[PDB]
DNA sequence: CTACCGATAAGCAGATCTCTCGATTGCGTAT
DNA sequence: ATACGCCTCTCTGCTTATCGGTAG
RNA sequence: AAUCGAGAG
């Protein structure tokens, strides 16, 4: 049951191992200038 | 802030690297091909800049 | 499976263990300080305005952070200040322990 | 050029030169602790200084 | 059926702050009864012996004042517990 | 619903099926 | 931009963010500027000593404290600073340091100041004056103790602030040396 | 007496809530517009020098 | 300790390290008329021994290289000896608290 | 002229950096001038009821509320003190501006009641009442080129005008003057900002200025020619100005 | 004060392309609130008083069949002082595409004001 | 003698508080 | 008329060319 | 949204 589907019906299984933190939306942002730099920024979640 | 809505998670350290283009196709959702970002009719075209995949643009809902 | 997480937890209580800074030799220094007076009173506002218990008596009273300072005049705030040392240490005073002023 | 030497990479690429400070912290795969006031605020995590430098518990009595 | 122990990481309301024990239970563990989960294989039961963590480890377990870590930004303290679960496995 | 105040920020089994 | 982590640790040494030290004492007396002021102003203490000694309130800050290795290791450092330094500083030999390395000023009194003390010494020397210069030189001591730096301070941004802020009041460049 | 043209109903503004930017989710800059003031880099340090931590986030 | 009137060669210079466990140490006759020490700018510096700089680092929780550095060529360092990783004492004599010590380590 | 590029967008003071993480624009801010008042009691700040009404603060309702949350809730989001939005527990988000005076008084008399949905059960209703006088505000003058340039001051909310009013020894730790000089004004909303501003970053803790230690704080002018002319020996005053003088400068209700 | 804009109907349609508006009203389904501070000619009344979201001028496009308005954009209250009618440098007898108003606002010293 | 270095001389990259209004934003070819 | 293709006055550092000193 | 001009502290 580990299993999910897209808005394009493309179903595929992956890891539901996801979080909720607080943030600012300019960090996101940040991270998708930094994706179009061919860079990635890894954050540690304390809690795993 | 609402601070009647606790955060669990925190982010206790970051790193930096690369995104190797393996990764990229593995993380994408959809691939970019032609440059149609607005046709005629005023709308996106299907696998476009604009695609609906990219997110949910004007009043269509996101194909992701 | 679980094998994997019993190692992590052990590995991060013994940690932590190795942190705790004993009773016995916490040389910190015996009053509160102003910034931890402060976050005190904030923290048993935000606690007393979601509904936490209050061990004093309101005179009439509306102001969370006035009844805070209630408590906090008559030593009846259950928090405690880990103090952190830059290694990663730290000592665990409760706000009774602590003078004010 | 003075700060060149430092664990935390947010505060020089916030202060200036980014790019120059961010190439040389992704070669060297430059994982930062978040000790900086800059990189806590470019996060969005509580600073260090002043009401920071402490924590908070409760004592359940029960 | 089985019986499953769980570390547990949940989060403690100001509310509650005479009985954490009956608060974890009420927050948490009530709705975690007859429900499939995730993670345990199933659904639960019931579950007995519930015990909470400490942030001051120096504190032996032979202790009923606890200290609980709370959220800067939020009077909610957060905390592991451990609990037994009864499932029915699938 | 399924917010911090209903369900545990994460679940993790310390045993096997007893 | 490069100050804004140092700060006073609870072990009243000054050091970056991640945990580098700078200084193991801010300005080596731990002592606040914003309490600092009337500290040397020995005559306007002596004469509101009993308003002091009510603000201070010495009964329920003594049973906290020390207050016997610290005096005893000031007045034997004392001693021997007074023995010597009629002679150079690289001929001198730290048989006994500053009292101030040892003992936490925040918790033990009488661990002050190497000029402190010595001033107050002079003080209580070339002017004798009815309250006991005993009680005196408590309640100076437990006023040093009362005016030191709360761990936390932001002494890193103080610091910036302090020299550069002044700066505007001298950018005026009218009348070789820079 | 001369009157000059400062007049101050164009200088007070205030924001509780409203538009925000499209990137950022912030504010948007402008009195007309209903947008919010910045707190700049010195408003930050000097934030950080009173030790208020919670304030300045 | 090898002290040398005018120039260094090269061909000198290539045995420094070159003879462990022992250690060789170059001066100039020229630019030592003067000891750097009986500057009254430059504090006491006296070397510490391992026995206290292990205390030192227990009483402030504190790894050898968290520390204020020395260079290893400045010409304190040059004067005492002073290896890599042996902290030093130095006595700073204040103008607001009068005397203070404060280490150094070379490194 | 050239398009820019990802690394523009990141490089200088107009990048991202310096000019939305090291500084953003804010809510639950506001501008405007300062005009002098020497009838606020130098820990206060004079505000104008048209900041009053704009300017909310969330509030939990509790026993001890739902005596002045409630009649700010029947009070409304225009007379103050009143309130503007009503959070419930599920999060819902309601609006007093646009109801009427009978919704008003229902939605008071439901503002705390028990919850049959347990899964909110440790969650209580939030009213964004006006800011009152109880509250605590943070002012601002840029260039804030010290600490003591942006303090914590009490909130005074006066009837008449639309400018702030400041006490006139707020002027040698502003370096401001009242000919057109206008201040940030920024309202916490949490009980940990609230406790700072009244407690660290407060004005009564600002007497010293950490540069070195002066007193950064006093009266200025008009108060100083008139304690000269007060104090001198030629002074003396009746039964009736003495205690005029002293009640009038004193009050005792405060 | 006295502050003039200028609403220029004709700035869509351009060089010969059908007139796309028309300064009045059309039979569309349209609040009668308007107007009070409109006149039969989807103009303003000289010496009416405008807050924000009050209509200024209304239009009827055959595009949208439907009625459209341009709103009074200020938080400060203005009256009406005029309202002229502009004709373009076309001869040919077309519609009125520009209209311009002046507003007149009360600038009463207040307190802050410099004197 | 021979790499091998190097003290010049020469090239190159980045900074230099907050706020409010208005006015204007470009041009050559070819069906 | 209208869609394709396009243009004279600062100041720190870090980094490199260039035609010769420099130990073995 | 960039510049240009005007200004406020
Ligand atoms: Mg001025």
């Amino acid at each position: 049951s580990q299993i999910w589907e897209d808005g394009q019906g493309n179903k595929f299984v992956g890891g539901n191992e996801t979080t909720t933190v607080a943030i600012p939306f300019v960090l996101k942002y940040l991270d998708s200038e930094l994706s179009a730099m061919g860079i990635r920024l890894r954050y540690n979640v304390e809690p795993k | 802030m609402d601070i009647s809505k606790p955060v669990g998670s925190e982010i206790t350290s970051v790193d930096f690297g690369i995104l190797t283009a393996k990764e990229i196709r593995n993380l994408s959702a959809k691939q970019i091909t032609n440059p149609t970002v607005l046709d005629n009719l005023g709308h996106p075209v299907s696998g476009g800049l604009y695609d609906l995949a990219l997110g949910a643009f004007l009043r269509n809902l996101c194909s992701t | 499976g679980p094998e994997d997480f019993q190692q992590h937890e052990q590995i991060r209580r013994k940690t932590l263990k190795e942190k705790a800074i004993p009773k016995d030799q916490r040389a910190t220094t015996p009053y509160m300080t102003k910034y931890e007076r402060a976050r005190i009173l904030g923290t048993r506002a935000l606690q007393i305005s979601m509904n936490a218990p209050v061990f004093v008596d309101l005179e009439g009273e509306t102001d969370p952070l006035r009844i805070a300072m209630k408590e906090l005049a008559e030593k009846k705030i259950p928090l405690v200040i880990r103090r952190y040392l830059p290694d990663g240490s730290f000592e665990d005073w409760s706000v009774e322990e602590l003078i004010v002023d | 050029q003075g700060m060149e030497t430092s664990t935390s990479s947010f505060m020089k690429m916030s202060y200036e030169t980014t790019c120059q400070f961010l190439t040389k912290a992704v070669l060297d795969n430059e994982r930062e602790q978040l000790d900086s006031p800059s990189a806590r605020i470019v996060v969005g995590k509580l600073n260090n200084v002043g009401t920071g430098s402490f924590d908070v518990l409760a004592k359940v009595p029960n | 059926i089985v019986r499953v122990p769980i570390a547990l990481y949940v989060s403690l309301a100001p509310m509650y702050l005479e009985n954490p024990l009956q608060g974890v239970m009420k927050q948490h563990l009530n709705p975690l009864v007859m429900k499939y989960n995730n993670k345990v294989g199933g659904v639960v039961l019931g579950y007995e012996g519930l015990k909470i963590l400490d942030a001051d480890p120096l504190s032996k377990e032979d202790t009923s004042e606890k200290l609980i870590k709370i959220t800067p930004d939020t009077p909610f303290g957060f905390t592991w517990c451990h609990v037994n679960l009864y499932v029915w496995q699938p | 619903t399924a917010t911090t105040l209903n369900t545990p920020v994460v679940i993790h089994a310390t045993q096997l099926p007893q | 931009k490069q100050l804004e982590g140092v700060h006073v640790s609870y072990d009243n040494s000054i050091r970056d963010a991640d945990g580098t030290l700078v200084q193991f004492m801010y300005g080596g007396d731990a002592i606040d500027i914003t309490k600092e002021s009337h500290m040397t102003q020995f005559e306007f203490c002596l004469d509101n000593y009993y308003a002091l000694l009510k603000k201070y309130n010495p009964s329920a800050l003594i049973e906290h404290l020390d207050v016997e290795s610290a005096l005893k290791y000031s007045k034997k450092t004392l001693k021997y600073r007074k023995k010597h330094s009629k002679e150079p500083h690289y001929k001198q030999s730290v048989k006994y340091d500053p009292v101030l390395a040892k003992y936490n000023p925040a918790k033990y009194l009488g661990s002050v100041s190497e000029n402190f003390q010595d001033k107050l010494e002079s003080f209580l020397d070339k002017n004798s004056k009815g309250v006991n210069e005993k009680k005196f030189r408590a309640l100076m001591q437990l006023k040093y103790m009362r005016s030191l730096i709360n761990p936390g301070e932001a002494v890193g941004i103080i610091a910036s602030q302090s020299v550069g802020e002044p700066s505007t009041q001298m950018t005026l460049n009218t009348f070789n040396v820079t | 007496y001369q009157r000059l043209r400062h007049m101050v109903n164009d200088k007070f503004q205030v924001r509780s809530t409203g538009p925000v930017n499209s990137l950022t989710m912030q504010p948007v800059k402008g009195r007309k517009r209903h947008g919010g003031i910045r707190v700049g880099e010195m408003e930050r340090d000097a934030l950080i020098g009173h030790g208020t931590s919670f304030l300045l986030q | 300790i090898f002290v040398y009137q005018n120039n260094i060669t090269p061909s000198a210079m290539k045995l420094v390290p070159s003879i462990p466990p022992a250690t060789i140490e170059t001066f100039n006759e020229a630019a030592l008329v003067v000891n750097i020490t009986h500057h009254e700018l430059v504090p006491k510096h006296i070397r510490l021994s391992s026995d206290e700089k292990r205390e030192l680092l227990k009483r402030y929780r504190l790894k050898e290289s968290q520390l204020p550095r020395i260079q290893r060529a400045d010409p304190v360092a040059l004067y005492l000896g002073l290896k890599r990783g042996e902290v030093v004492k130095i006595i700073r004599k204040s103008e607001t608290s009068g005397r203070y010590a404060s280490y150094r380590i070379c490194m | 002229v050239p398009i820019p590029g990802v690394k523009q967008a990141l490089e200088k003071k107009e990048g991202l950096f310096r000019k939305h993480m090291m500084g953003k624009r804010v809510n639950y801010a506001a501008r405007s001038v300062i005009s002098p008042d020497p009838n606020i009691e130098t820990n206060e700040i004079g505000v104008p009821p048209v900041f009053a009404v704009k300017l909310t603060y969330p509030e939990p309702v509790t026993a001890y509320n739902i005596a002045e949350l409630r009649q700010a809730v029947i009070n409304g989001p225009d007379k103050w003190p009143g309130a503007t939005q009503i959070q419930n527990e599920d999060g819902s988000l309601v609006s007093l501006i646009g109801m009427s005076v009978e919704q008003r008084k229902a939605l008071a008399n439901q503002l705390l009641t028990p919850s049959s949905n347990v899964s909110t059960h440790t969650l209580n209703k939030k009213v964004y009442r006006h800011i009152k006088n109880r509250d605590v505000v943070l002012m601002n003058r840029q260039p804030t080129l010290h600490k003591a340039s942006m303090m914590g001051h009490k909130v005074r909310v006066l009837p008449n005008e639309k400018t702030l009013r400041l006490h006139y020894a707020n002027t040698g730790a502003y370096n401001a003057d009242f000919d057109g000089d206008e201040m940030n004004m920024h309202f916490p909303q949490n009980e940990n900002a609230r406790a700072e501003a009244l407690n660290l970053a407060n004005t009564d803790s600002q007497y010293l200025t950490p540069t070195s230690g002066s007193p950064v704080r006093g009266l200025i002018q008009d108060h100083i020619s008139a304690g000269v002319w007060l104090t001198s020996k030629d002074s003396f005053f009746t039964r009736e100005q003495y205690q005029q003088y002293i009640y009038g400068c004193i009050r005792p209700e405060d | 004060m006295y502050k003039t804009e200028k609403v220029d109907l004709a700035l869509n349609r351009n060089r010969g392309d059908p007139i796309t508006q028309h300064f009045g009203f059309g039979n569309d389904e349209w609040p009668k609130e308007w107007l009070e501070k409109l006149d039969e000619d989807g103009l303003p009344y000289i010496g009416t008083y405008v807050e924000e979201g009050d209509p200024i001028c209304a239009y009827f496009d055959d595009t949208l069949n439907k009625t459209k308005i341009k709103t009074y954009h200020s938080s400060e209250p203005a009256y009406i002082e005029e309202v002229n009618l502009i004709g373009d440098e076309s001869n040919k007898f077309q519609e009125l595409q520009t209209v311009s108003i002046k507003y007149r606002i009360r600038r009463t010293p207040q307190i802050g004001d410099k004197f």
